């Protein structure tokens, strides 16, 4: 029963990390929001040149 | 660790089975080993 406790607490920090790395997925400058306003910003200019 | 210790504890359950098992064929065997009793040799001469 020790041994399950501590596999929930495995998995309870393992749901920490992934979120985690969702937070840093949203907080990255290097985003998908970054990126799609380039490619919207830069698919004006491309239309206009 | 808590894996291992749990097969400790196995162990222990088993050696706990084993000494019962022990406990009864060593009475079994000293069943055995006298075929009948005082009292019951005397019945049987008695009968006799």
């Amino acid at each position: 029963r020790e041994a399950a406790v501590l596999q929930k607490n495995y998995l309870e920090t393992q749901q920490a990390q992934t979120q985690a790395q969702l937070a840093f997925l949203q907080s990255k400058f290097s985003n998908a929001a970054l990126y799609n306003w380039l490619r919207g910003r830069l698919s004006a200019i491309y239309y206009q040149f | 660790d808590k894996v291992m210790a749990e097969i400790d504890a196995d162990k222990l359950a088993l050696q706990e089975s084993r000494h019962g098992a022990q406990s009864r064929f060593d009475s079994f065997n000293t069943l055995y080993d006298e075929d009948v009793n005082a009292g019951e040799k005397q019945a049987m001469d008695l009968y006799l």
